[PDB]
DNA sequence: AGACACTACGAGTACATA
DNA sequence: TTTTTTTATGTACTCGTAGTGTCT
């Protein structure tokens, strides 16, 4: 269990084996895990768009901010990572992403609300927005203004002047 | 907490065959008296309404008033995999989440654990049907399926009049035009074949033939359809279930 | 607010051909032909907002009087048009068997005939070739190279004009005595020149500022409609200083909330249809405004490269 | 509770009343609305205007609170096509009211990135049922639109909010929070939104967070700068005067040391020097051509990526060979 | 009641239309060919269409006419077969004809005579052909298209019938009229002479009470580009209100009555190279937005065709100091940046509103740089051809690096470019010196990287300049390649 | 004004499905002796001819010949609503743009009219006088039904042979049945009849003939007359008047 | 009870695009 | 005077195995 992931983590490379699991771990990029911190302890968390050179450390953050957000229980049920990897149309944004994003938050365990804040939204990240067509962008304009209740999204981005 | 088995599995499938491609997302309120659930077409035409009690129930138990969202899509399919000689049970937690659909078999060891993740709907329960009608009539529902469509061929509205002691469903469209006129009386060897009509003032009003094919598809439920009607009120199409009763308000077209 | 009133587009809509002041031409023809009968195949083409639809509907209304309801078949492009329907329905229709008065014929009116497909457009040919004895087709569309040469060589071509400033005065100084509203002469100057020939949109910015402010003066309707969004780009474009351009583009188009996309779009159109300048100078400034408008496209699109394009277009005109 | 939502959201205007900047447009719409005459709207702005805000307070000033089942509210993320138009939008429009009387209102949502087929099957849809339903298009762009389209509704252009209505925004959210502002600071935020409510309230909620206190102290022009990473004017202006007058290395050595101490993007300086010289009285317009070309140039390909040094060294040596020939 | 018809009741299109093939206006040739034709159409058949006589009909069972639309080819048809004695079996778009439509209905009928033959006349034999079916199928070109549909159908019903078989069609040079190359008489309805459209006008003017002199049928003709229908369409609809048009309203006539018809890919390739229209005075009379409509009339032949033969032209435009070189460098500078523009255009996130951008820079601005006189012809785009053959070669050049990969461990263009100069003399070369002893070698080495016959037979085909073996392979003596491809088929090889 | 009353809708229902599929557009015209209906196929190959007399109708009032020109693909449409039960009555008035076709329930108190548009249809009514066929035969018309199913599945001609009083059913792998005349008393509904002048060669095609047999439900014997240079007549009787097939042969 | 007309949801094929 | 071209969502048409209510 925890030991295996132990090893694992110690077999292999150093640029996965030092990711920052913490809000802490990030060294410079001050400015913004600050405000992370800062919302943790209330439930105000907007709608983010990190956008910077490559390898500051923006996937890092928000997966060290969701992981400190829902603990490692509540990390697999109320998150929605969708990479580049994935195909991102006009077809998907519409069906799943909104799915998603009109679905109630999870019911948190008991050991879950004692040691994590637990806030009562989840977290739709799309990690590489660059390579999302204005269409499928635009279409998540009002399914991101309405469901903001239950949902809050985060993208990531290199060029911030590729999305709308 | 909430824990509702049914006696049978088939009465929760019609249930949702009722209106299964009729309206997308539901919003059940599970309560001391029983289930309902009120749901808005894509269109904004018509509204369902479904009210089953505590009578329906093998067992019921429900402590607070609790709401459960979902889409008809995934409820059919969640539905579909189940046997229609299991048991089914209705489970929710303290608060509202993923409902615990239970398959139980009455011979062998079969538990078919289903949990189906909740949607979060805009909770807008209004009060409707609290308003008098002009015009009240209850027919067979074989004849009105009949009815319904055999005039769905000849045009795509269907214009219904009441007038004193008559009835009559008109429909006037490109390759011909259809009416029939049906009559109120009262048989006594056959009391369901009956078709009763209080009228107290004239009405004349059209409806859609696409929204009139999926209201008929109701009947399976019950065998005698009671359609109020009323100058600028919603159409009630009600069949009476065995416990509760399942309505289904319509829109009249504008002339 | 319990009920809407009809706007003045829909309630003063004509319903006779007296009442059209389009081109006079085409109306007194129309108004002949529905007078003698005998009424052709035609397509009607031109703008958005000179009276089309209207013009159709009063010749198909005053030509079949009370027979309307059952000789007139209506299809819009909200309906379906496709090849089945032209098989089925409209076959059906011309098919159909109607006693009419000895100078009238059953009318198919097709608006938006500009968005049927082609399957459909050419299974008309012989439904309207084999019953044209007993049916008529009326076509309205705003562009007659959309509909296929077979389907215009057996009709009659009416070619819709813009509306010269007489006849929209005229129009809207019966509206006003109709709906005794105070205005004034530079407030209906300013509706014409805001209208740029759209009696529909002339009527809708007119009862915008009568029920938005009730006087319908010149400073009320540029209050309540900005100035037209090509001009604006033409006036930018033939400026002859770099700064006047810059200072154009600055107040009038940026500081009032225009998008890049649209300015450079406008940009673009107003350079194609320029006549001012030689042909050259005009395919110069389009290849300006395409390379400027690859980037407005990709997201890079800010004031620095409309100014950018302000300079490489003064650079160009510098001879 | 709505103390979950964000700040863009918490706030969102509920009536007319809150729906600052808009004067023109929100009196003439009363006044629709009251005399009962409301034609088709056709609300074109940019992003943050108040467009949405705008119809959803006017649909629930018409209907109540019933606002949610008594209008037909389409957008982008919602699949809008022609058959799409052809059943929803026709039999909305052709029937009645479920739960009054009274007209019905659609509200189409960003429908600039409907497709032609659809505006062309809509088109005939507003003229034909116009006594029973209204239509109210929102848009960005209104070259997205078909001309037919287009002039079937009144256009109100949403121009962008102007200083006192973001100050009188401002004002309000600090009585509604627990928070002070300097004056200085609140300028410096007017100047950095061009008009948007949204980035206005993100911020603002991003520097309450900076505080990093009970909120006993004020908000200074150095913890937005700090929050936002835009560059001070002073930064601005000495990196200008370093590259206008000191020589090629030491104008270098200065544009390094500002970028790096702060943390500086070289977007922003490029959109601030802009700025700057906008202002700036110079002779024959040859070396403004060559200033807005260059750098114009440099953003665009900044905007792909790149060596940012390398860019930064363009970016002087294109201010001083254009400022070479103003001599 | 219903019989009765009224002649303010017909149009003038249908009230004065051909009642006999003397009235018909023009083509007299095509006309004349098709009653040949079909006269001389049993006569064929009893001798299954193997003798031909001086007209060349006869061997042909079928005939397809066209030709622009409104010129009297349904007209012509249908009279020639009323003329003839048959009996008229029409169909046409209109109707639903797919695959399936008409095997079950026409099939039918390619050897069935017709029923009503028999009422109409029996008791008097005026022709053996009265009980004979004639298929005129109208708008052929109209079909769905495609593998599946009609078209193929009835191409193939063109060569098995005991019927004549008429096909009617406005535009013959089609990608679905391609089955109908070789298996039907092609006659081609073209434009109309002035004489006797001009004596019709003057009859059904007289007839109608309307005043029209001989001096304007020429312009209305040229304006209305060689449509009989819609010259009398436009006379039925202006007579009603202006009983006279000689020489003073015509000029609003013509301007009001013009035919928008989009050009052919080739004539688009003529107006745009064209040097009057980009000079000062044909610039304000064919606008820029004319221009630019003109690549829109066919925006995926236009930037090729321009490509093309942008080069192939004397310039007339050239300005002070420029020669023709200047000028086609400019053009195909031109070119590369409309190239560019079409590749955003047609890639992700669709950027179409671009195409405005791709007309001037892929075709007006080249055409503008080099227009002038046609020197020569104007060439088809030849960029398609020579795609399809470097997509082929592409393709057999991947196979054969799949089956070397095993050996080679170098990419495709790294084996075209390197593997090949040097498997050409491994392969062919021991051929040319040393006779048919250095099979075995050959087969080894071929065998050593898993190369077949037909791959052997791929690579040759590679080598471009002073290695060509397309004489090579047939210097070797017949031989020698009998032997190496009989000791193919005989040695097993390991895949 | 005519009015026409049948006793049940089922013998219309039967009577229009037996033809319903050669034809889509049929002239029904309207004397004082009956219903005349001649329809010829879209392909021209078939006509089919019915007339039905006063006997059939229960009440029947027809002051002037009238012309009917009605489809029946929405006259099928309108006629599957009708119940069997039910008393079908044609109703037209002056100039008759649309019919009226009524059902009315003797024992409930349900009336239920369907007013069809009809058509504009080019009448070129053709004179059937009669024409003396080489061959006149008469069979039932279940086993025409089967025998016709049975060629139909090995190709599409069908060569019917009359020669020798012997009648011959051929298709070309290659199928024949052959039929001897023979009278039964004890049965006569089998009786086979032939009346043959000359040896009749006809050869007809796969789906007329396959249409034709359908209306094999109103009948149980059918007649069949052949010529060599005449179309082939199928009769089939009705309780007052006949529906006749007029089918083409194909060419030798 | 079963056969087969009626039918409506689904895979495949193209066709544009200012 | 003539042939072809990668891909991306919306639109329209077609055959078509399939699921279920109905009649010999
Ligand atoms: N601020 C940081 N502090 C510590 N380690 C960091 C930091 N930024 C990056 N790293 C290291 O770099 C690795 C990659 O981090 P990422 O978050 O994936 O970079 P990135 O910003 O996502 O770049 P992309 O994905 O190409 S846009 C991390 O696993 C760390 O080992
Ligand atoms: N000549 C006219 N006289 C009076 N009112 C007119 C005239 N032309 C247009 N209108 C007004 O404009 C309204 C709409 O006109 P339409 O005929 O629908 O426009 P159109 O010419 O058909 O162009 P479309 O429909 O956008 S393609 C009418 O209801 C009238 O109120
Ligand atoms: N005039 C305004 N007064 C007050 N708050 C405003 C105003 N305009 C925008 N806001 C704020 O900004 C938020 C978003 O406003 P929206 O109306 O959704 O923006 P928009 O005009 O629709 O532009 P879009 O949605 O990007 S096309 C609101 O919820 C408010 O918090
Ligand atoms: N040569 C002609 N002489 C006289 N009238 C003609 C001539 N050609 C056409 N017409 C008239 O045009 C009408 C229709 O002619 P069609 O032959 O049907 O046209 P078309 O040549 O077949 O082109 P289509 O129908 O678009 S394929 C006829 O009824 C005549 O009134
Ligand atoms: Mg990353
Ligand atoms: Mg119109
Ligand atoms: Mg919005
Ligand atoms: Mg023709």
């Amino acid at each position: 269990s925890k030991l295996a992931a132990e090893q694992s983590l110690a077999q292999q490379p150093w640029v996965e084996k030092y990711r920052p699991k913490n809000l802490d771990e990030v060294t410079a990029q001050d400015h913004a895990v600050t405000v992370l911190k800062k919302t943790l302890k209330s439930a105000n968390l907007p709608h983010m768009l990190f956008y910077g050179p490559p390898g500051t450390g923006k996937t890092s953050t928000i997966l060290a901010l969701t992981k400190e957000l829902y603990g490692p229980d509540l990390m697999k049920s109320r998150i929605l990572e969708l990479n580049a990897s994935d195909e991102r149309g006009i077809s998907i944004v519409r069906e799943k992403v909104k799915n998603f994003a009109r679905l109630t938050v999870s019911k948190p365990s008991k050991h879950d609300l004692e040691n994590y804040p637990c806030p009562p939204y989840k977290i739709i990240i799309l990690d590489e927005a660059d390579s999302m067509t204005a269409d499928a962008q635009s279409a998540l304009r009002r399914t991101m203004e309405t469901y903001s209740g239950v949902t809050r999204f985060c993208l990531i981005c290199n060029y911030v002047t590729r999305i709308i | 907490m909430l824990e509702a088995k049914f006696e049978e599995a088939s009465l929760f499938k019609r249930i949702i065959d009722g209106f299964k491609d009729c309206v997308q997302l539901v919003n059940f309120q599970c309560k001391e008296d029983g289930i309902i659930a009120q749901a808005v077409d894509d269109s904004r035409v018509l509204l369902v309404s479904l009210e089953i009690g505590v009578e329906a129930f093998q067992e019921y138990r429900c402590d607070h008033p609790v709401t459960l969202g979902m889409d008809l899509t995934s409820l059919s399919k969640i539905l579909r995999c189940g046997n229609n000689t299991d048991t089914l049970t209705l489970i929710a937690d303290n608060t509202p989440d993923s409902i615990i659909l239970l398959f139980e078999d009455t011979k062998k060891d079969r538990i078919a654990e289903y949990s189906l993740k909740l949607m979060d709907i805009d909770a807008d329960f209004l009060k409707i049907e609290e308003l008098q009608y002009d015009s009240t009539l209850s027919l067979p529902s074989s004849e009105f399926s009949k009815i319904v469509r055999d005039l769905s061929q000849l045009s795509d509205s269907i214009n219904i009049m009441i007038t004193k002691e008559t009835i009559k469903f008109v429909a006037d469209g490109d390759i011909g035009s259809g009416s029939v006129i049906i009559k109120p009386f009262v048989d006594m060897e056959h009391p369901e074949t009956s078709i009763k009509l209080e009228m107290d003032q004239p009405v004349d009003l059209t409806f859609g033939a696409k929204y009139l094919l999926d209201i008929i598809k109701g009947s399976s439920l019950s065998d005698r359809v009671g359609i109020r009607l009323s100058s600028e009120a919603p159409a009630l199409f009600q069949f009476d279930l065995k416990s509760g009763f399942l309505q289904f308000f319509l829109a009249p077209k504008f002339n | 607010t319990l009920s809407l009133q009809l706007p003045w587009v829909e309630k003063y809509r004509p319903q006779v051909l007296s009442d059209i002041v389009g081109n006079k031409e085409t109306i007194d023809r129309l108004q002949q032909i529905a007078k003698d009968g005998n009424m052709p195949h035609m397509i009607i083409s031109g703008m958005p907002g000179i009276g089309k639809t209207t013009s159709v509907h009063c010749l198909a209304h005053e030509l079949l009087g009370r027979s309307y309801a059952d000789g007139v078949l209506e299809l819009n492009a909200s309906d379906d048009r496709g090849i089945d329907v032209v098989r089925n329905q409209i076959k059906h229709f011309a098919q159909k068997k109607l006693h009419l008065p000895p100078g009238k014929h059953k009318i198919v009116i097709l608006d938006e005939a500009d968005s049927m497909t082609a399957g459909a457009q050419q299974a008309l040919r012989r439904t309207m070739e084999l019953y044209s004895n007993s049916t008529r087709f009326a076509f309205a569309c705003n562009q007659s190279n959309k509909i296929i040469e077979p389907l215009q060589s057996r009709c009659a071509i009416l070619r819709y004009s813009k509306l010269s400033d007489e006849d929209v005065l005229k129009r809207l100084l019966q509206i006003i005595k109709l709906e005794d509203v105070k205005y004034t002469n530079d407030g209906l100057e300013a509706i014409i020149f805001t209208a740029e020939g759209d009696m529909r949109q002339a009527i809708n910015n007119l009862q915008s500022t009568v029920a938005g402010h009730g006087l319908v003066n010149a400073d009320n309707v540029f209050k309540i409609v900005d100035s037209p969004h090509p001009l604006i780009v033409k006036k930018m474009l033939l400026a002859s200083n770099l700064e006047d351009s810059i200072q154009i583009l600055r107040t009038d188009l940026w500081k009032k909330g225009y998008s890049s996309i649209d300015i450079v779009t406008t940009s673009f159109r107003v350079t194609k249809n320029l006549a001012q300048v030689k042909e050259s100078v005009r395919l110069e400034m389009i290849k300006e405004i395409g390379l400027t408008h690859m980037r407005i496209l990709e997201g890079v699109g800010t004031y620095l490269q409309l100014a950018s394009m302000l300079a490489k277009i003064h650079k160009l005109n510098n001879k | 509770s709505k103390e979950n939502l964000p700040w863009v959201e918490k706030y969102r205007p509920e009536t007319l009343d809150e729906v600052y900047g808009q004067n023109e447009v929100i009196t003439t719409v009363r006044k629709f609305v009251d005399e009962g005459k409301l034609p088709h709207l056709l609300f074109y702005g940019p992003p943050g205007t108040g467009k949405t805000s705008t119809i959803v307070a006017l649909a629930r000033e018409i209907y109540g609170k019933n606002y949610s089942n008594m209008v037909l509210e389409l957008n982008a993320s919602d699949d809008r096509g022609i058959d799409v138009v052809r059943n929803q939008i026709k039999d909305f429009a052709s029937t009645r009211q479920i739960f009054s009387k009274g007209f019905k209102l659609i509200i189409l949502d960003e429908a600039d990135a409907m497709t032609n087929a659809a505006q062309n099957a809509l088109r005939r849809v507003i003229e034909r049922y116009t006594k029973n339903t209204r239509f109210c298009v929102l848009a960005n762009y209104a070259h997205k639109l078909t001309p037919a389209l287009l002039s079937r509704c009144t256009r109100f252009r949403f121009q962008p909010l102007p200083q006192e209505a973001i100050e009188r925004r401002i004002a309000n959210v600090l009585v509604h929070e627990k928070l002070k502002l300097s004056p200085n600071a609140e300028k410096a935020l007017i100047e950095l939104s061009n008009g948007d409510m949204r980035r206005v309230l993100n911020v603002l909620q991003s520097c309450k967070a900076t505080l990093d206190n009970p909120d006993e102290d004020e908000i200074s022009d150095d913890v937005i700068y700090e929050c936002c990473g835009a560059p001070r004017p002073s930064d601005l202006k000495a990196v200008l005067k370093s590259i206008l007058e000191d020589d090629w290395g030491t104008a270098h050595y200065t544009l390094n040391k500002v970028r790096s101490a702060k943390g500086l993007a070289l977007i922003d300086l490029i959109e601030g020097i802009v700025k700057i010289l906008e202002d700036y009285e110079l002779q024959n317009e040859e070396t403004r051509v060559h200033l807005l070309t260059k750098l114009a140039d440099i953003e665009y390909s900044i905007s792909k990526g790149g060596n940012d040094q390398i860019q930064g060294s363009a970016v002087i040596g294109a201010i001083k060979a254009s400022f070479e020939n103003e001599t | 009641e219903r019989d009765n018809v009224r002649e303010e009741d017909k149009l003038w299109t249908v009230k004065y239309a051909p009642t006999n093939l003397q009235q018909v206006c023009g083509n007299k040739g095509s006309v004349m060919k098709l009653k040949n034709w079909l006269a001389n159409w049993e006569n064929s058949k009893k001798n299954s269409f193997k003798h031909a006589g001086k007209d060349g009909s006869g061997v042909f069972r079928a005939a397809m006419l066209y030709g622009p639309p409104g010129i009297g080819k349904t007209t012509a048809a249908h009279l020639v077969a009323q003329e003839l004695g048959y009996d008229i079996l029409e169909q046409n778009a209109s109707d639903v004809r797919s695959k399936t439509l008409l095997n079950a209905g026409v099939k039918n009928a390619l050897d069935n005579m017709s029923v009503v033959g028999y009422f109409k006349h029996n008791e008097e034999a005026q022709n053996l052909n009265g009980k004979h079916f004639v298929i005129i199928m109208d708008e052929v070109d109209g079909m769905s298209g495609g593998d599946r549909g009609g078209v193929g159908q009835l191409a193939q019903f063109c060569r098995k019938t005991s019927t004549p078989l008429i096909l009617i069609c406005n535009e013959r040079n089609l990608p679905k009229m391609r089955p109908f190359d070789r298996v039907c008489l092609d006659i081609q309805f073209r434009r109309p002479d002035a004489n006797s459209i001009k004596s019709r006008l003057m009859t059904i003017a007289i007839r109608e009470k309307f005043k029209l002199d001989p001096n304007v049928i020429d312009r209305l003709i040229q304006t209305t580009r060689g449509d009989i229908r819609q010259v009398i369409n436009l006379l039925s609809t202006i007579s009603t209100t202006t009983k006279t048009i000689n020489h003073e309203n015509i000029n609003e006539i013509s301007k009001a009555w013009e035919k928008n018809i989009a050009l052919k890919p080739f004539d688009i390739a003529h107006k745009m190279l064209d040097g009057q229209i980009y000079s000062d005075i044909g610039s304000r009379n064919f606008t820029l937005n004319d221009k630019i409509a003109l690549y829109f009339d066919d925006f995926d032949f236009t930037p090729l065709m321009i490509q093309e033969n942008y080069l192939s032209t004397r310039p007339s435009v050239l300005k002070p100091g420029q020669s023709h070189l200047e000028a086609v460098a400019e053009a195909a500078n031109c070119i590369s940046l409309g190239d560019i523009v079409e590749k955003k255009i047609r890639s992700s996130e669709q950027l179409w509103s671009l195409l405005p951008l791709h007309a001037v820079l892929s075709s007006v601005y080249p055409a503008s740089k080099v227009a002038g006189h046609m020197a020569g012809r104007i060439n088809f785009t030849a960029w398609l051809g020579q795609n399809s053959k470097s997509a082929k070669y592409y393709r057999l050049l991947q196979e054969i690096h799949y089956h070397t990969r095993l050996g080679t461990s170098t990419d495709k263009i790294g084996l075209r470019l390197d593997y090949l100069p040097t498997f050409r003399k491994r392969l062919l070369d021991p051929f040319l010196k040393q006779g048919a002893d250095a099979i075995s070698s050959v087969i080894e080495v071929m065998d050593d990287y898993y190369l077949t016959k037909e791959d052997w037979d791929s690579i040759m085909e590679f080598f471009v300049g002073p290695d060509v073996t397309t004489a090579i392979i047939k210097k070797i003596p017949a031989t020698v390649k009998s032997g190496f491809t009989r000791k193919y088929n005989s040695m097993t090889h390991p895949v």
